[PDB]
Protein backbone atom coordinates (compact mmCIF):
# COMPACT_ATOMS: atom_id res chain seq x y z
CA UNK A 1 0.00 0.00 0.00
CA UNK A 2 3.09 1.97 0.65
CA UNK A 3 4.61 3.38 -2.51
CA UNK A 4 7.99 2.55 -3.01
CA UNK A 5 10.86 5.06 -1.78
CA UNK A 6 14.15 5.62 -3.85
CA UNK A 7 16.99 2.83 -2.57
CA UNK A 8 19.63 5.64 -1.46
CA UNK A 9 16.96 5.37 1.90
CA UNK A 10 16.65 1.98 2.07
CA UNK B 1 -7.28 10.50 14.04
CA UNK B 2 -10.92 9.59 14.34
CA UNK B 3 -13.56 12.15 13.84
CA UNK B 4 -11.18 14.83 12.81
CA UNK B 5 -10.37 16.55 9.29
CA UNK B 6 -7.76 16.64 6.64
CA UNK B 7 -4.81 18.66 7.84
CA UNK B 8 -4.06 21.98 5.11
CA UNK B 9 -0.41 21.93 3.74
CA UNK B 10 2.13 23.02 6.14
CA UNK B 11 -0.23 23.12 8.84
CA UNK B 12 1.98 20.50 10.92
CA UNK B 13 5.81 21.40 9.48
CA UNK B 14 6.95 19.53 12.62
CA UNK B 15 4.87 15.93 12.17
CA UNK B 16 7.51 12.99 11.47
CA UNK B 17 6.49 9.53 10.20
CA UNK B 18 7.85 7.03 11.80
CA UNK B 19 8.11 4.05 8.71
CA UNK B 20 9.78 0.63 9.44
CA UNK B 21 12.28 -0.43 6.65
CA UNK B 22 10.74 -4.14 6.44
CA UNK B 23 7.67 -4.73 6.09
CA UNK B 24 7.30 -1.17 4.48
CA UNK B 25 4.51 0.41 7.04
CA UNK B 26 3.29 3.10 9.49
CA UNK B 27 5.02 2.40 12.61
CA UNK B 28 4.07 5.56 14.31
CA UNK B 29 3.99 9.49 15.04
CA UNK B 30 6.71 11.83 16.06
CA UNK B 31 7.61 15.49 16.06
CA UNK B 32 10.91 17.53 14.54
CA UNK B 33 12.13 19.64 17.67
CA UNK B 34 15.42 20.83 16.26
CA UNK B 35 16.74 20.14 12.58
CA UNK B 36 18.53 16.77 14.28
CA UNK B 37 16.47 15.44 17.01
CA UNK B 38 12.64 13.66 16.62
CA UNK B 39 10.53 13.19 19.75
CA UNK B 40 8.04 10.05 19.65
CA UNK B 41 6.66 7.90 22.54
CA UNK B 42 9.16 5.14 23.62
CA UNK B 43 6.15 2.63 23.18
CA UNK B 44 6.87 3.20 19.37
CA UNK B 45 10.33 1.90 19.83
CA UNK B 46 10.01 -0.77 23.03
CA UNK B 47 7.12 -2.65 24.11
CA UNK B 48 7.64 -5.72 25.45
CA UNK B 49 4.32 -7.39 25.13
CA UNK B 50 4.33 -7.33 22.20
CA UNK B 51 7.84 -7.98 20.47
CA UNK B 52 8.54 -4.67 19.82
CA UNK B 53 12.24 -3.61 20.41
CA UNK B 54 13.32 -1.72 17.38
CA UNK B 55 16.67 -0.84 16.73
CA UNK B 56 18.51 2.07 14.79
CA UNK B 57 18.58 0.43 11.66
CA UNK B 58 15.01 -0.85 11.30
CA UNK B 59 13.59 2.28 11.06
CA UNK B 60 13.02 5.57 8.62
CA UNK B 61 12.56 8.69 9.67
CA UNK B 62 10.00 10.84 7.08
CA UNK B 63 9.73 14.37 7.90
CA UNK B 64 7.51 16.95 5.48
CA UNK B 65 4.77 14.84 4.42
CA UNK B 66 0.81 15.09 3.86
CA UNK B 67 -0.21 11.70 1.74
CA UNK B 68 -0.26 8.93 4.09
CA UNK B 69 1.02 6.26 1.47
CA UNK B 70 2.82 8.04 -0.99
CA UNK B 71 6.49 8.99 -2.16
CA UNK B 72 6.30 12.88 -1.75
CA UNK B 73 9.06 13.64 -4.11
CA UNK B 74 11.07 17.28 -3.77
CA UNK B 75 8.60 17.65 -0.15
CA UNK B 76 9.15 15.22 2.08
CA UNK B 77 12.47 14.75 3.67
CA UNK B 78 13.45 11.00 4.56
CA UNK B 79 16.07 10.70 7.66
CA UNK B 80 18.29 7.85 8.91
CA UNK B 81 18.34 7.34 12.81
CA UNK B 82 22.37 7.74 14.34
CA UNK B 83 20.89 6.81 18.09
CA UNK B 84 18.04 6.16 19.81
CA UNK B 85 17.17 7.05 23.38
CA UNK B 86 14.49 5.65 25.55
CA UNK B 87 13.70 7.96 28.93
CA UNK B 88 15.05 5.40 31.09
CA UNK B 89 12.61 4.78 33.72
CA UNK B 90 9.79 4.22 30.73
CA UNK B 91 7.21 2.06 32.69
CA UNK B 92 6.19 -0.55 29.59
CA UNK B 93 5.35 -3.27 32.54
CA UNK B 94 2.54 -0.94 33.94
CA UNK B 95 0.88 1.47 32.85
CA UNK B 96 3.47 3.60 29.83
CA UNK B 97 4.41 6.09 32.72
CA UNK B 98 7.00 8.70 31.04
CA UNK B 99 6.37 7.20 27.22
CA UNK B 100 8.44 9.49 25.88
CA UNK B 101 12.12 8.71 23.67
CA UNK B 102 14.48 10.70 21.60
CA UNK B 103 15.99 9.71 18.33
CA UNK B 104 19.10 11.76 17.02
CA UNK B 105 19.31 11.74 13.05
CA UNK B 106 22.37 11.06 11.25
CA UNK B 107 22.35 14.68 9.37
CA UNK B 108 20.91 17.63 9.90
CA UNK B 109 17.61 18.11 7.98
CA UNK B 110 17.05 21.41 6.04
CA UNK B 111 13.70 23.31 6.88
CA UNK B 112 11.53 24.57 4.22
CA UNK B 113 7.53 25.02 3.84
CA UNK B 114 6.97 21.80 5.10
CA UNK B 115 9.49 21.19 7.27
CA UNK B 116 9.80 23.43 10.61
CA UNK B 117 10.39 22.65 13.98
CA UNK B 118 7.80 22.87 17.30
CA UNK B 119 8.68 24.75 20.24
CA UNK B 120 9.28 22.77 23.30
CA UNK B 121 7.36 24.24 26.41
CA UNK B 122 9.09 26.03 29.57
CA UNK B 123 7.91 25.81 33.36
CA UNK B 124 5.18 29.21 32.62
CA UNK B 125 4.02 27.79 28.96
CA UNK B 126 2.90 24.78 30.65
CA UNK B 127 1.70 26.59 33.51
CA UNK B 128 -0.31 28.35 31.60
CA UNK B 129 -1.78 26.52 29.21
CA UNK B 130 -2.73 22.96 30.73
CA UNK B 131 -5.72 23.79 32.10
CA UNK B 132 -8.60 22.05 31.95
CA UNK B 133 -11.16 22.85 29.07
CA UNK B 134 -8.13 24.66 26.88
CA UNK B 135 -7.84 22.92 24.08
CA UNK B 136 -4.45 21.45 21.95
CA UNK B 137 -4.57 19.94 18.53
CA UNK B 138 -3.17 16.29 17.72
CA UNK B 139 -2.41 14.71 14.38
CA UNK B 140 -1.37 11.56 12.80
CA UNK B 141 -1.66 9.17 9.70
CA UNK B 142 -2.92 6.63 12.33
CA UNK B 143 -6.96 4.86 11.66
CA UNK B 144 -10.08 6.42 11.19
CA UNK B 145 -11.97 4.11 12.93
CA UNK B 146 -11.14 1.77 16.31
CA UNK B 147 -12.66 -1.04 13.81
CA UNK B 148 -13.42 -1.23 10.38
CA UNK B 149 -10.58 2.61 7.71
CA UNK B 150 -7.40 4.47 6.34
CA UNK B 151 -6.53 8.01 5.86
CA UNK B 152 -5.08 9.00 2.29
CA UNK B 153 -4.04 12.42 4.16
CA UNK B 154 -2.40 13.76 7.71
CA UNK B 155 -5.70 14.33 10.03
CA UNK B 156 -5.95 16.76 12.72
CA UNK B 157 -8.56 17.37 15.34
CA UNK B 158 -8.78 20.01 18.17
CA UNK B 159 -9.27 18.09 21.56
CA UNK B 160 -9.79 20.33 25.03
CA UNK B 161 -7.84 19.00 28.33
CA UNK B 162 -9.70 16.95 30.70
CA UNK B 163 -9.83 17.84 34.45
CA UNK B 164 -7.26 15.14 36.59
CA UNK B 165 -10.55 13.92 38.58
CA UNK B 166 -12.46 13.00 35.35
CA UNK B 167 -9.50 11.60 33.96
CA UNK B 168 -8.60 9.07 36.69
CA UNK B 169 -12.57 8.22 37.07
CA UNK B 170 -12.55 7.40 33.28
CA UNK B 171 -9.85 4.60 33.57
CA UNK B 172 -8.61 1.39 35.66
CA UNK B 173 -5.16 2.39 34.88
CA UNK B 174 -3.05 4.22 37.28
CA UNK B 175 -2.34 8.04 35.87
CA UNK B 176 0.54 9.96 36.74
CA UNK B 177 2.07 13.14 37.25
CA UNK B 178 3.81 12.82 33.71
CA UNK B 179 -0.06 12.03 31.59
CA UNK B 180 -2.59 14.18 31.00
CA UNK B 181 -5.96 13.34 28.99
CA UNK B 182 -7.80 15.18 26.50
CA UNK B 183 -11.39 14.60 24.56
CA UNK B 184 -14.58 15.98 24.70
CA UNK B 185 -17.47 14.06 27.46
CA UNK B 186 -20.84 12.78 26.24
CA UNK B 187 -22.27 15.87 26.85
CA UNK B 188 -20.27 17.85 24.76
CA UNK B 189 -21.51 16.71 21.51
CA UNK B 190 -18.06 17.06 19.76
CA UNK B 191 -16.07 13.87 19.19
CA UNK B 192 -12.25 13.35 18.16
CA UNK B 193 -9.43 11.26 19.17
CA UNK B 194 -6.23 9.54 18.43
CA UNK B 195 -6.39 6.27 17.28
CA UNK B 196 -3.61 3.34 16.30
CA UNK B 197 -0.62 4.63 14.26
CA UNK B 198 -1.18 8.16 16.12
CA UNK B 199 1.17 7.12 19.19
CA UNK B 200 4.02 9.61 19.20
CA UNK B 201 2.76 11.99 17.70
CA UNK B 202 2.37 15.58 18.79
CA UNK B 203 -0.50 17.33 20.85
CA UNK B 204 0.44 21.08 20.32
CA UNK B 205 -1.24 23.96 21.37
CA UNK B 206 -0.47 27.71 20.04
CA UNK B 207 0.30 30.29 22.78
CA UNK B 208 -1.74 33.54 23.06
CA UNK B 209 1.05 35.22 24.48
CA UNK B 210 3.88 34.94 21.94
CA UNK B 211 1.99 33.28 18.95
CA UNK B 212 4.28 29.93 19.09
CA UNK B 213 3.16 26.11 18.81
CA UNK B 214 4.63 24.12 21.62
CA UNK B 215 4.12 20.36 22.07
CA UNK B 216 2.72 20.09 25.59
CA UNK B 217 1.99 16.36 24.86
CA UNK B 218 2.95 12.80 22.74
CA UNK B 219 -0.17 10.54 21.95
CA UNK B 220 0.64 7.34 24.23
CA UNK B 221 -2.49 5.37 25.30
CA UNK B 222 -6.27 5.23 25.06
CA UNK B 223 -8.92 2.33 25.89
CA UNK B 224 -10.15 1.87 22.51
CA UNK B 225 -10.83 5.13 19.94
CA UNK B 226 -13.17 7.94 20.44
CA UNK B 227 -15.45 5.78 22.81
CA UNK B 228 -18.22 7.87 24.94
CA UNK B 229 -16.79 8.28 28.05
CA UNK B 230 -13.08 7.56 27.71
CA UNK B 231 -10.29 9.89 27.37
CA UNK B 232 -6.93 9.96 25.17
CA UNK B 233 -3.61 10.18 27.52
CA UNK B 234 -0.58 11.98 26.71
CA UNK B 235 2.70 12.09 27.86
CA UNK B 236 4.12 15.68 29.82
CA UNK B 237 6.29 17.14 27.87
CA UNK B 238 7.28 19.31 30.21
CA UNK B 239 7.45 17.18 33.08
CA UNK B 240 10.27 15.45 31.41
CA UNK B 241 11.69 18.30 29.73
CA UNK B 242 14.96 17.68 32.11
CA UNK B 243 15.67 14.19 30.77
CA UNK B 244 15.26 15.89 27.36
CA UNK B 245 17.82 18.73 27.72
CA UNK B 246 19.73 15.74 29.54
CA UNK B 247 20.38 13.77 26.36
CA UNK B 248 20.49 16.70 24.12
CA UNK B 249 23.14 18.56 25.82
CA UNK B 250 24.91 15.26 26.49
CA UNK B 251 24.62 13.84 23.16
CA UNK B 252 22.97 16.59 20.44
CA UNK B 253 22.90 19.32 18.41
CA UNK C 1 14.63 30.16 17.93
CA UNK C 2 12.18 30.24 14.99
CA UNK C 3 10.68 27.19 16.42
CA UNK C 4 6.86 26.91 16.27
CA UNK C 5 6.28 29.83 13.40
CA UNK C 6 5.32 28.15 10.09
CA UNK C 7 6.38 29.07 7.11
CA UNK C 8 3.21 28.92 5.24
CA UNK C 9 0.77 30.35 8.19
CA UNK C 10 2.50 32.63 11.04
CA UNK C 11 5.32 33.75 8.86
CA UNK C 12 3.25 34.76 6.26
CA UNK C 13 0.24 36.07 8.76
CA UNK C 14 -1.69 33.48 7.48
CA UNK C 15 -4.17 31.51 9.41
CA UNK C 16 -4.90 28.17 9.35
CA UNK C 17 -9.05 27.16 9.40
CA UNK C 18 -9.38 25.94 13.09
CA UNK C 19 -6.84 27.46 15.14
CA UNK C 20 -9.09 30.39 16.36
CA UNK C 21 -11.03 27.68 18.23
CA UNK C 22 -7.98 26.81 20.42
CA UNK C 23 -7.43 30.89 21.07
CA UNK C 24 -11.20 31.30 21.95
CA UNK C 25 -10.66 28.27 24.59
CA UNK C 26 -7.90 30.12 25.97
CA UNK C 27 -9.82 32.12 28.84
P1 LIG D 1 -0.27 4.02 19.67
O1 LIG D 1 0.61 2.54 19.67
O2 LIG D 1 -0.87 4.44 18.24
C1 LIG D 1 -1.61 4.25 20.83
C2 LIG D 1 -3.08 3.95 20.51
C3 LIG D 1 -3.80 5.17 21.21
C4 LIG D 1 -5.13 5.31 20.49
O3 LIG D 1 -6.13 4.60 21.20
C5 LIG D 1 -5.98 3.19 21.23
N1 LIG D 1 -1.22 3.54 22.07
C6 LIG D 1 -1.63 2.24 22.54
O4 LIG D 1 -2.26 1.43 21.83
C7 LIG D 1 -0.94 1.68 23.81
C8 LIG D 1 0.27 0.79 23.52
C9 LIG D 1 0.10 -0.38 24.51
C10 LIG D 1 -1.42 -0.67 24.30
N2 LIG D 1 -1.85 0.73 24.50
C11 LIG D 1 -3.22 1.17 24.70
O5 LIG D 1 -3.47 2.38 24.51
C12 LIG D 1 -4.17 0.31 25.55
N3 LIG D 1 -5.44 0.49 24.83
C13 LIG D 1 -6.36 -0.59 24.48
O6 LIG D 1 -5.89 -1.74 24.50
O7 LIG D 1 -7.48 -0.19 23.74
C14 LIG D 1 -7.97 -1.17 22.86
C15 LIG D 1 -7.74 -0.82 21.38
C16 LIG D 1 -6.81 0.15 21.02
C17 LIG D 1 -6.69 0.60 19.71
C18 LIG D 1 -7.54 0.07 18.73
C19 LIG D 1 -8.48 -0.90 19.07
C20 LIG D 1 -8.58 -1.35 20.39
C21 LIG D 1 -4.26 0.85 26.97
C22 LIG D 1 -5.46 0.24 27.70
C23 LIG D 1 -5.66 -1.15 27.60
C24 LIG D 1 -6.68 -1.74 28.37
C25 LIG D 1 -7.49 -0.96 29.20
C26 LIG D 1 -7.29 0.42 29.30
C27 LIG D 1 -6.26 1.01 28.54
C28 LIG D 1 -3.00 0.58 27.82
C29 LIG D 1 -2.43 1.63 28.50
C30 LIG D 1 -1.25 1.52 29.24
C31 LIG D 1 -0.64 0.25 29.26
C32 LIG D 1 -1.21 -0.81 28.58
C33 LIG D 1 -2.40 -0.69 27.85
Amino acid sequence: DFEEIPEEYL
Amino acid sequence: IVEGSDAEIGMSPWQVMLFRKSPQELLCGASLISDRWVLTAAHCLLYPPWDKNFTENDLLVRIGKHSRTRYERNIEKISMLEKIYIHPRYNWRENLDRDIALMKLKKPVAFSDYIHPVCLPDRETAASLLQAGYKGRVTGWGNLKETWGQPSVLQVVNLPIVERPVCKDSTRIRITDNMFCAGYKPDEGKRGDACEGDSGGPFVMKSPFNNRWYQMGIVSWGEGCDRDGKYGFYTHVFRLKKWIQKVIDQFGE
Amino acid sequence: ADCGLRPLFEKKSLEDKTERELLESYI
